[PDB]
């Protein structure tokens, strides 16, 4: 029962579920920045602040062109600048200093020892983070208009709204810490923003995960499931015909075709 | 205003109307239709008795609107009572015949199927599919946590705008395989999607 | 704000307690897009 919170100490986790880990422990002033897979070590645990840094192991996450090249890295806060080590959290996963205001914290491989850089905001499942000790994928159903769980389809190719079915392996999902809703049997199939439209909206469907703004999504409060950006389109059953069995992506005019429920 | 009446009908065309305090979400008072008696929670606010229901005997009930209560009232937990459709009917009848030895049960059933239902999305649906697949179901940790949970939760959100959207403390939910998910940031769909009212505590802005 | 149990269905249930919503979440007031219960009415 405060409403001041003044300094915390969480972890932060990104694609394909690895954590953001300052590399090997090292604690000179410019030791780089990877993803690791999540554990329990003092390297991984990341304090935040009330004057906006960032810290691990005494000394706080900084980017700078000029001094470390594209790279992100532990530094010192005395000693280095004042703005490069500011950070803001927004609430569709982008993690951004704000003095360099066209750019993101990114991993531009899933796979371990990843070094992370600040690149050019896409809105892309890479520059998607969770902010949380919980580091896990977040497994249950989708359910849409008309109480129908969203399923992956025709040998995970195609995905549709059926009626409810409990325990079905292939109605389950997996939202991951990076913004994708991975299936629950295979986590290398992912839900996407096809190329491939109906009435000049992009029709959603599964396809392999490779970390592209096809495949970033959001649980808005608005109860959508929604893309990141000032930009928002939504989730869309079309026209909530569940015979058609197509999910478009459109402008939000947040009605109940666009009305999703995480039943986890 | 502070107070907020709706009306549920039974499947006899029994209509009580039921009195929502909007500062705490809880439910205050009600009253059957065409009936001069109107039923107080022991721990209804005095402007609830000297605002709603003046045409009425007002009689105090003999236990509070805390979930605690409730359930020692009635003599069970949440973890035992069955919601649905069909024990919504038949609560509402009870307390239109101002049953008092189901009462407190009755009252379990409306203000988890009415009150939690809003504050939870969780909820809204667990309720929706009694509803649509014609079965009832009595809640597991995972409706419970939420319900127990909801003014820390509301504190937390509140709280969180300090500070990146982090918690000020852990807040342990469970998910439907009774597993527990202790969650300490906004940036969780069990929050973020889930939560559609919350509790005022604190004046803070996004 | 009435549900009437004889003719209801999950339907009706959800804009039920659509109404509940609309009338007790603040307009003006969220944070992070959840509303906060309005102070009066
Ligand atoms: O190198 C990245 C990696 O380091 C791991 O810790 C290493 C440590 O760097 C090394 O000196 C030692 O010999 O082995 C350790 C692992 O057993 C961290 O655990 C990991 O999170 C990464 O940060
Ligand atoms: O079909 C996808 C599409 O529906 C639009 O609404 C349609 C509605 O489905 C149709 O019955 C009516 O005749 O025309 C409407 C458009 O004027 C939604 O606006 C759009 O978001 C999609 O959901
Ligand atoms: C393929 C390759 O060069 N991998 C590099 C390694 O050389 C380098 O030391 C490290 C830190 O910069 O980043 C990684």
């Amino acid at each position: 029962n405060e409403c001041l919170v003044e300094t915390r100490t969480t972890r932060i986790s990104g694609r394909d579920a690895l954590c953001v880990d300052v590399a090997g422990a090292l604690t000179s002033d410019g030791s780089r920045l990877i993803l690791y897979p999540c554990g329990q070590q003092v390297n991984q645990k990341w304090t935040f602040h009330s004057d906006g840094t960032v810290r691990s192991l005494g000394k706080c996450l900084a980017t700078n062109n000029s001094k470390f090249g594209n790279l992100v890295v532990i530094y010192d806060c005395s000693k280095l600048a004042a703005e490069d080590i500011s950070w803001d959290v927004s609430v569709g996963g982008t993690i951004m200093n704000p003095n360099y205001e066209d750019l993101a914290l990114t991993s531009n491989k899933a796979t371990r020892s990843t070094n992370l850089t600040m690149e050019v905001n896409t809105y892309s499942a890479s520059q998607g983070w969770r902010v949380g000790n919980y580091v896990q994928p977040i497994i249950g159903s989708i359910v849409g208009l008309d109480d129908m769980c969203l399923e992956a389809t025709d040998g995970n190719t195609n995905m549709w709204l059926e009626e409810c079915v409990p325990n079905q392996r292939e109605q389950s999902w997996a939202l991951y810490s990076d913004g994708t809703i991975r299936v629950d049997d295979n986590r290398e199939l992912c839900v996407t923003a096809s190329s491939s439209t109906y009435d000049n909206w992009k029709v959603i469907t599964i396809l392999n995960c490779d970390g592209s703004n096809n495949q970033r999504w959001v649980f808005l409060a608005d109860g959508s499931i929604s893309t990141p950006g000032n930009q928002r389109l939504a989730m869309d059953v079309a026209r909530s015909d569940v015979d058609l069995k197509k999910i478009i992506l459109h402008r939000p005019h947040g009605d109940l075709n666009q009305q999703w429920v995480l039943f986890y | 205003n502070r107070f907020y009446l709706l009306t549920l009908t039974s499947n006899q065309d029994e209509s009580i109307t039921l009195a929502i305090d909007v500062e705490d979400m809880v439910a205050v008072a009600y009253q059957p239709a065409g009936s001069h008696e109107s039923y107080f929670f022991l721990n209804a606010p005095q402007i609830a008795f000297h605002t709603l229901f003046t045409d009425t005997h007002q009689n105090v009930l003999n236990f509070d609107n805390t979930f605690k209560s409730l359930e020692n009232a009635a003599g069970t937990t949440r973890q035992t009572i069955v919601l649905g459709v069909d024990p919504l009917d038949f609560a509402i009848s009870n307390l239109f015949n101002a049953d008092p030895k189901l009462l407190p049960l009755s009252f379990l059933v409306i203000i988890q199927m009415v009150l939690e239902a809003s504050k939870f999305r969780f909820i809204e649906q667990s309720v929706a599919y009694s509803f649509k697949n014609e079965k009832t179901f009595l809640p597991d940790l995972a409706i419970v946590s939420l319900e127990d949970n909801w003014s820390e939760i509301s504190l937390q959100i509140q709280a969180s705008t300090s500070l990146q959207g982090l918690f000020g403390s852990v807040v342990e939910l469970y998910n439907s395989n009774n597993e527990l998910i202790e969650v300490d940031s906004i940036y969780y769909p069990i929050i973020l999607a889930n939560v559609a009212l919350q509790l005022y505590h604190c004046q803070v802005s996004t | 704000a009435n549900l009437r149990l004889s003719e209801a269905n999950s339907g009706t249930y959800k804009t039920f307690i659509g109404r509940v919503r609309e009338e007790l979440g603040s307009e003006t007031y969220r944070l992070y897009g959840i509303p906060v219960l309005k102070h009066s009415l």
